């Protein structure tokens, strides 16, 4: 039948101010027969009715995919506000209903180091410099690098790990021309995690 | 206090 | 102090059986005037020894970065096999221990849905192809893109994130230059988690 | 029953 999906904001959205997070609720497998979706949104039981209907899309054996998107605000979510989506179809035994909201918890701050070039590593072309970051909760982050104001897109950044304790770590890495590292220049690890005053941290890195 | 990320603001406490 | 991080292995190489997956203990902020560390593993309690120990290697406020990794058994971890680090400095009040191991619970299957582009989309350069992953339990999971039995690595997929029933959801983006999508090039999704039959599974994707 | 990813073998069963 039509399955549904509700995804959390984007992490860096719900803390950068200068952005706008937003839920988004997609509907995927709605059959030409019965395509049309209404779409009902409720947050911690109250209706709202700001949500944007973006039109429907071609998909696969004679399907379609229609979404809704709908802005949150900043310190609602973070407050723990609870995010209600309501599918109906004419092809639906029932309306689905799908619930996101911010983990509860006593929140913690994510510890950072830094991990510059092994001996190995700086014989290569190319060299990885390392972040390590740990005791978050929640597991919401985002993880950014950059060098001289400028973004470094060539990083991965694994998925959080549970640890025992309750709180959460990961690692990511950014390589580099050796050329750049060799050269003096300062690369930074920018952490945001609604824990951080200002939502920010950074620690960087360079030669010797 | 304001933080920001690459010349967009984050946050003000 | 001296900080230490317990990495489980990479799901795709405790998934891949032509793979080593191995678990990661690293030291970090070892001091110059105390630098030896000694590593203890332990499978279930049971010591063993076969780790490596790679050389110290230069960080920061004269410190040092130290690393064991462990091979691990592909079916040890996937049945449940809890494994302990222990780092032993004279710079330790006591011995630091770390736990790791598969998260228990009934594990699940990912259901796997596609998107293809939509109208805007089909009208810039670079069109994006995505894939929804959801229902999956433990969150632990490797998600790829190919085309023609070739790897296509321009691709994002974000964290799980935990559904209210106990189970994970994730989407992945994958991009590609518009013309390789007209001429009609078949773009899959492999997914590989441990309750797929083989660990694996693909649902694939092309015009029109 | 056996499964390949890229020409690498994944799985048996």
């Amino acid at each position: 039948g039509p399955s549904v999906f509700l995804f959390p904001p984007k992490p860096k959205d719900t803390l950068m101010i200068s952005r706008t997070p937003e839920v988004t609720c997609v509907v995927v497998d709605v059959s030409h027969e019965d395509p049309e979706v209404k779409f009902n949104w409720y947050v911690d039981g109250v209706e709202v009715h700001n949500a944007k209907t973006k039109p429907r899309e071609e998909q696969y054996n004679s399907t379609y995919r229609v979404v809704s998107v709908l802005t949150v605000l900043h310190q609602d979510w973070l407050n723990g506000k609870e995010y209600k989506c309501k599918v109906s179809n004419k092809a639906l035994p029932a309306p689905i209903e799908k619930t996101i909201s911010k983990a509860k918890g006593q929140p913690r701050e994510p510890q950072v180091y830094t991990l510059p070039p092994s001996r190995e590593e700086m014989t290569k072309n190319q060299v990885s410099l390392v972040c390590l970051v740990k005791g978050f909760y929640p597991s919401d982050i985002a993880v950014e690098w950059e060098s001289n104001g400028q973004p470094e897109n060539n990083y991965k950044t694994t998925p959080p790990v549970l640890d025992s304790d309750g709180s959460f770590f990961l690692y990511s890495i950014l390589t580099v021309d050796k050329s750049r590292w060799q050269q003096g220049n300062v690369f930074s690890c920018s952490v945001m995690h609604e824990a951080l005053h200002n939502h920010y941290t950074q620690k960087s890195l360079s030669l010797s | 206090d304001c933080a920001w990320h690459l010349g967009e603001l984050v946050w003000c406490t």
